[PDB]
RNA sequence: GUUCACCCACUAAUAGGGAACGUGAGCUGGGUUUAGACCGUCGUGAGACAGGUUAGUUUUACCCUACUGAUGAUGUGUUGU
RNA sequence: CGAUCCUUCUGACCUUUUGGGUUUUAAGCAGGAGGUGUCAGAAAAGUUACCACAGGGAUAACUGGCUUGUGGCGGCCAAGC
RNA sequence: UAGUGACGCGCAUGAAUGGAUGAACGAGAUUCCCACUGUCCCUACCUACUAUCCAGCGAAACCACAGCCAAGGGAACGGGCUUGGCGGAAUCAGCGGGGAAAGAAGACCCUGUUGAGCUUGACUCUAGUCUGGCACGGUGAAGAGACAUGUUUUUUCACUGAC
RNA sequence: UUAAUUAAAACAAAGCAUCGCGAAGGCCCGCGGCGGGUGUUGACGCGAUGUGAUUUCUGCCCAGUGCUCUGAAUGUCAAAG
RNA sequence: GGGAGCCCGCCCCCGGAGCCCCGCGGACGCUACGCCGCGACGAGUAGGAGGGCCGCUGCGGUGAGCCUUGAAGCCUAGGGCGCGGGCCCGGGUGGAGCCGCCGCAGGUGCAGAUCUUGGUGGUAGUAGCAAAUAUUCAAACGAGAACUUUGAAGGCCGAAGU
RNA sequence: GGUAAGAAGCCCGGCUCGCUGGCGUGAGCCGGGCGUGGAAUGGAGUGCCUAGUGGGCCACUUUUGGUAAGCAGAACUGGCG
RNA sequence: GGUAUAGGGGCGAAAGACUAAUCGAACCAUCUAGUAGCUGGUUCCCUCCGAAGUUUCCCUCAGGAUAGCUGGCGCUCUCGC
RNA sequence: GACGUCGGCUACCCACCCGACCCGUCUUGAAACACGGACCAAGGAGUCUAACACGUGCGCGAGUCGGGGGCUCGCACGAAAGCCGCCGUGGCGCAAUGAAGGUGAAGGCCGGCGCGCUCGCCGGCCGAGGUGGGAUCCCGAGGCCUCUCCAGUCCGCCGAGGGCGCACCACCGGCCCGUCUCGCCCGCCGCGCCGGGGAGGUGGAGCACGAGCGCACGUGUUAGGACCCGAAAGAUGGUGAACU
RNA sequence: CGCGACCUCAGAUCAGACGUGGCGACCCGCUGAAUUUAAGCAUAUUAGUCAGCGGAGGAGAAGAAACUAACCAGGAUUCCCUCAGUAACGGCGAGUGAACAGGGAAGAGCCCAGCGCCGAAUCCCCGCCCCGCGGCGGGGCGCGGGACAUGUGGCGUACGGAAGACCCGCUCCCCGGCGCCGCUCGUGGGGGGCCCAAGUCCUUCUGAUCGAGGCCCAGCCCGUGGACGGUGUGAGGCCGGUAGCGGCCCCCGGCGCGCCGGGCCCGGGUCUUCCCGGAGUCGGGUUGCUUGGGAAUGCAGCCCAAAGCGGGUGGUAAACUCCAUCUAAGGCUAAAUACCGGCACGAGACCGAUAGUCAACAAGUACCGUAAGGGAAAGUUGAAAAGAACUUUGAAGAGAGAGUUCAAGAGGGCGUGAAACCGUUAAGAGGUAAACGGGUGGGGUCCGCGCAGUCCGCCCGGUUCAACCCGGCGGCGGGUCCGGCCGUGUCGGCGGGUCCCCCGACCGGCGACCGGCCGCCGCCGGGCGCAUUUCCACCGCGGCGGUGCGCCGCGACCGGCUCCGGGAC
């Protein structure tokens, strides 16, 4: 019964929640737990970085952010060829390759093909052998870092370039933004119907010769 | 705590604080909004005007990302950007006129609320209000549309 | 079944009433008033009838008081007359 | 003389119909109508004597309470038997 | 005011929702007569077993506190209150006036936006049943309507290879 | 015949009269099956009713509600075509 | 500061003027959530609020806390305090833990619910130990005999039987 | 039963008006001058959270139905609750 | 004695009779701590304030909502200064 | 008055006078011939979670936050505590109004250019308006004095009167969005069924130099078993023909 | 009229293996309601929930797009926060209710059919030899069989693939055995077994100390050990243990080195030629259930029923037209995830025997019902049985003595032993049932006095040192800021937006500190010998203050009342 101007509200629990209360009184032991398993995992991969496989620079959808830049599933096919890298060597290198990634702009191709290249430059192969090989790093660069790297493999920063200020002219002067704006949201609704106008025009026209 | 509730000055007293005439019964007036046409009528209709009914158009598939757009008042614009930005202005004998990405401090929409100082500016942004240009003109700066 | 009611006979007279419309751990259960049935009216029907008929378990006092009786009881020093 | 929801009609060179464009359709805004007579607006036939449960002496069938219309009984005046 | 025989004016008898009759029969319901007797007039006496007392063994219901009455008021019939009548230890055998005695959160009546059994011309439906359409569902022979200038509807008669 | 309030006028009974069915059937059971009971059966049989020994009869009414009959002479008539 | 008044000069400091005000320092009164002084008021169901140095349990601090020279608990015709919830001592039993203050937490206070469990009263040495005929005498064992056993007498079930 | 018993009131001077008018109204703006506006008593105003209650009864006076009612139903005030 | 029929089912010479001392829908467990506008109960002290059975609406009349009555928290100010 | 005499308000028993009906509950009305009640001991009924609203306390403050995760420990004390380019992805608030396409909160004064046209365009200035009531603060004439007359800077109290006027209330204006009416002009990459602007009414949970966020506590309202006990019923799955 | 192949189909106690059932906390696939809410009730809600059925593991399921989005795009599945009580559904009522993106935990990708190339190049079974055999393998030898051409194996699968040309660089991966060196993180991996510090020290209580006091420094010794339990109380040191990158003896696991048997002649980029897709399936109508999915989200019986620049999706039905994104009708896969059952552990602001699981104990036991099922009550002597020898009454149960124990005033259902109720002793009382409140009185219980209680506490009268100096020590306050530090605000060296040093000046000189100076106070040691000084006692009730052991009496003043006698206007 509501009584002398409440909020109006409507309680979910019409059903047998109290079977299905799910407590949180074992969240740190799991979070023990999963520190446990990650130090365990992190001891496994002696020299290979804690993190993991490098993630490619990615750009979100929605454009509600539209901006911020952040780790990708895989490196691409189309990055994997241009930086020279075979797709399945990548995987034992410890490059996160996915063959589902598309590309329909050269700045992120371009972007995860430098990282790559920073990456491959910056990276240490141990030989498969005691006695080194073709393609395996000196001795020299083995002794002096064969350590983990905390945290994620070159990581990735959301970084702006910035803008000295201006001489602005006149013509920046005169730019009408908001004119702008709503004749361009006018045009995109009418483009069409412009159009149609224009048929029929010419469809008018090719009938007064006939 | 139950030291500090009521329920412990209540101790002796028959009714609990509940009264005698009527005692608290398990369910008098209906279970959670019953009867929002019927009995409740009154409250709905004094506290809760226009509970009932429908309007508008129906939207199956909503996104908010799609209509996200955060909005910045020129009350509030040069916070957007370092103090020492703003001191470096008026100054120089040159004209200045640094540049405040508002995209960048999280906004796209610059509205025309609030006073702004005698400075020239360049404000980059998705959106701009007719008077926030106007006032952005007058001062002596210029609005600049991005993508 | 009756309260009521009428008649027969006697007689001074067969006057009128109350007591939780006296009186069911006092009695009877005759008819109201469970369940089974029959008849007539009403209802399509299940069913209804201050409309009739028949058969249908009447539990307990040893408690307190009241009453009928029986020992008794305080005083007269004790008993008896 | 009539709320919500639904239907129907009228009006805008009205908005959306979802990646964009055109046309049907549909969803929207505003103003009327279709009706809720239990009329601030449930969609709704009976019986139970085979009955059941939570309650009421707020509420009936007994007695007892106030009153005496009615019933019974008794006076006052006096046209007459 | 009952029972039996005739009258029909039948609130509201009546013909297989059967009417009338009817030998025998009925732990079926009523009226009268003979005999019989304590049903009664009108109660009395006798016997056995209890009730009584004693030895032994020994519960239960019920219990606000407890129990003498007249009148008054009260919530409208008091064990308690008021005014009076009065009252004296502990008990035994009866007794049924009172404790509005004990029992079952009244069977009657009403309310509940509580139900259940049953009925239907109540509101929604459902098994079942009838009919129409599609698939299993084929082969042969004729014929007709319609459209139109080959198509559909196909009606009938035959075969079994499905069933 | 209502064990535990109703032993009856109630139920049942032979007798009497109707109704459906000739087996890919009548009645009925079954969520289901080439299922099952009648049926180890065939109209003098099975299934569904009404009244309830013998005698004498069984009057009139199809308006109403049922049941049943045929009928491209046909108003309504869903899906499919 | 100047001019003067009903010959000039002082007219002074509380480490001391001694006090009904002393502005030089200031309680016996100052747990300032304390203390002190005036007035007015005090009914109360349903109900609300405030204070509990009222009470139970456990936890974090704290009483150089209590305790086998005696803890909790229980009883009391003893001394008391608080309006009150309640609390502090004395005595007796008891034998091993308990409490005060500052905060926290709760499964925190019973006279009723035909309340749940358990125990005990009046009734009350009361109702009752009454369906189917019936027992008696003597002896034995035995501490103990109406009920057992033996012997005798009288009976019943009376072959669809006890 | 409503009002008025003064500062939120009077007297001047000047502006505005797309309203109204022959000039004028009428309203709104600014500047200046004038204070105990009848009796008696009270310190006033304002904003939120809000339990319980929504069965009443009685009495002076007025009064509806009823013959009357310790009857049913109203008006002011006061009580029990 | 064996066997068959098992609960909206069985069986019934039909009484709503029987179906393990229960039958107008058996027993056990679970949903289930089902719902109740209806009964009953609701636990320490002191102090202060302290009510209503009235308005309108509701298939509303043993109940709710809404105002009213009430408590608490305050806040804005005036002053025996 | 002092070896069988004192005081013990309270509690043990008894007597007297007055008053005095048994508790809880429903009820206008209970001691009731209304209901529960022999007695005693133990248990016993407004809890917890979530969502709100208001008030209070604390921290930060146009900001606030730790949800989740990660870095320190082998957990006695610890499943505690500290820290994070995670410090903010994300929630609330800082912006609202329309069904939506969308739009989206400031003006005033002065000089000039168009005819000041209550309209448009160029520069400068002030920069959240005004009236009334407004706790407080400022100026404050003058008075009160001081052992004598004058002059006289200082410590004061009162101080008529005059002002800036917090918070808050009433009103007048102003601004944003939706809608209605009358109307005149602006711009071009695409001169169009383009976009923008004015005045006058109206609707909004809005702006008008802010007040929110996190935690804790108290009360009230709900969903949950929901202060405790209580049904007649309904459904699912199994067991009974040893009685009948 | 037979025999010999093949396709379909049976018999075997044929040879060798496999499934059945149970548990079921978590999971997967079906079926599946009603109590309840809507103040009624029928759609809805309860609710894909209870109940019922089937199937596995240590996890299961899902899972690498016929995806999300419309952006400058992201990129398997699973879990947490948020999106969000939002879009959306609903007698649009009650109520119901996601997903995208973003931030994290984890992160791993792949394999067939088809198309095609290779002499079926493949696989299973039986015999012999060698290794080894307690999760039956590897190699060799078998004109020994079978399966397979109605298709096994290698390459190869959408991210393209295959075959040639000829550019580049070169030659390690795994399996089955035989051994060997390092005891491999809770800091020695897992399991088991045995051990590692310090008072029973001196007094004193007790029945018994683990109590109390003391012991080269809170006390004696150890302490990387001061958790816990037991021992006749409350124990770091009596014992077991506790702490420890402490010690010793065995077994197992994996990570590493040597040897044997082997299998293995395994690449990247450019160019040329070919190839590349799962059918009664998608989809359409339909109806039923479900979903937020709304002109139909998903799952479906029925009918129709495909195509290949094709098909699906783009949250409003349809037509036309461009776009964006994947490749369904085949399959495998750990991780972050859940766990009221099972094995073994740790912990508690939880209950402490009417509480906590029904069950602390011979608990699903006794017991009840034919059965499905229902289901209790029940802990405590004592440190140690030392559990009462023996005498005596009685047949015995039961007592009376005696004895053990600190205690039977703990005597086998025995710790503490309350209330209701009952028996007995002591006191009091008793004809208006009992009982209660207010006011007294009487009798008892003890309590506090006293063998007078006249309660004291200050001032005054009738053995040494203050007074006053010397030396030492300590303390307080103060200014010339005296001198140095310290310290706040400003000015200065720019000396090193926020953060540090120097001298010079002013101000607040602030309790932020010192060295000298002064004044004062206190203590100790010396003088100071007695008109001062301080003690003990008495005769004064002399002055002051609260008080009297109990019972009282009287006087004067005031305040509040009820009265009386007068005189005068």
């Amino acid at each position: 019964a509501p009584s002398r101007n409440g909020m109006i509200l409507k309680p979910h629990f019409h059903k047998d929640w109290q079977r299905r209360v799910a407590t949180w009184f074992n969240q740190p032991a799991r979070k023990i737990r999963r520190r446990k398993a990650r130090q365990a995992r992190a001891r496994r991969i002696a020299p290979r970085p804690a993190s993991g496989p490098l993630r490619p620079i990615v750009r979100c959808p929605t454009v509600r952010y539209h901006t911020k830049v952040r780790a990708g599933r895989g490196f691409s096919l189309e990055e994997l060829r241009v930086a020279g890298i075979h797709k399945k060597v990548a995987r034992t290198i410890g490059i996160s390759v996915d063959p589902r990634r598309r590309n329909k702009s050269t700045e992120s191709l371009q972007a995860n093909v430098q990282r790559l290249k920073e990456y491959r430059s910056k990276l240490v192969l141990f030989p498969r052998k005691p006695s080194a090989p073709k393609k395996g790093d000196s001795s020299a660069e083995e002794l002096k870092l064969a350590t983990q790297l905390t945290g994620p493999v070159m990581p990735i920063r959301n970084v702006f370039k910035k803008e000295k200020a201006r001489v602005i002219t006149e013509e920046e002067k005169n730019f009408k933004a908001f004119a702008s704006l709503r004749m361009a949201r006018a045009n995109a609704r009418l483009f069409g119907i412009r159009a149609k106008r224009a048929k029929e025009a010419a469809e008018q026209d090719v009938e007064k010769k006939k | 705590p139950s030291r500090l509730r009521k329920t412990r000055k209540l101790r002796g007293h028959v009714s609990h604080g509940h009264g005698r005439i009527g005692k608290h019964r398990k369910h008098p007036g209906g279970r959670g909004n019953a009867g929002g046409m019927h009995h409740h009528r009154i409250n709905f209709d004094k506290y809760h005007p226009g509970y009932f009914g429908k309007v508008g158009m129906r939207h199956y598939h909503l996104k908010r990302n799609q209509s996200f757009c955060p909005t910045v008042n020129l009350d509030k614009l040069w916070t957007l950007v370092s103090e020492q930005t703003r001191v470096n202005a008026a100054k120089n004998k040159t004209g200045a006129a640094p540049i405040i990405d508002v995209v960048r401090s999280g906004y796209y929409k610059v509205l025309g609320k609030g006073k702004l100082p005698k400075q020239p500016v360049i404000v980059k942004a998705k959106f701009f209000s007719r008077r926030a240009e106007e006032k952005i003109k007058g001062v002596g700066g210029a609005c600049v549309l991005v993508a």
